[PDB]
């Protein structure tokens, strides 16, 4: 019981904390990716201007 | 910002071409009227008459 319920345990622990951090990752990467789309449509947006 | 320099920007083209519609509706209404008056009036119901 301690062995097989301990592994899997173990297993998923290990995804939901890799998932924590390629979420987070998504998270900041979401920031950068708003930050770009933001200077980008404002600089093109003197263009279309 | 780009839905709002959109609709200020097709407000100045709407306005304009309502202005020149409105333009070439009245060149069009005074030719008319210079030539109504220069046939004759009641001319033209005799023409239907």
């Amino acid at each position: 019981a301690v062995e097989s319920t301990g592994n899997a345990k173990a297993e998923a622990e290990s995804r939901a904390e890799a998932a924590r951090i390629e979420g987070e990752g998504s998270v900041l990467q979401a920031k950068l990716k708003a930050q770009a789309l933001a200077i980008e449509t404002e600089a093109e947006l003197e263009r279309v201007k | 910002k780009v839905r709002e320099m959109e609709l200020i920007y097709a407000r100045a083209q709407l306005e304009l071409e309502v202005s020149k519609a409105q333009q070439l509706a009245n060149v069009e209404a005074k030719k008319f009227k210079e030539m109504t008056e220069a046939l004759g009036p009641g001319t033209i119901r005799d023409l239907a008459v």
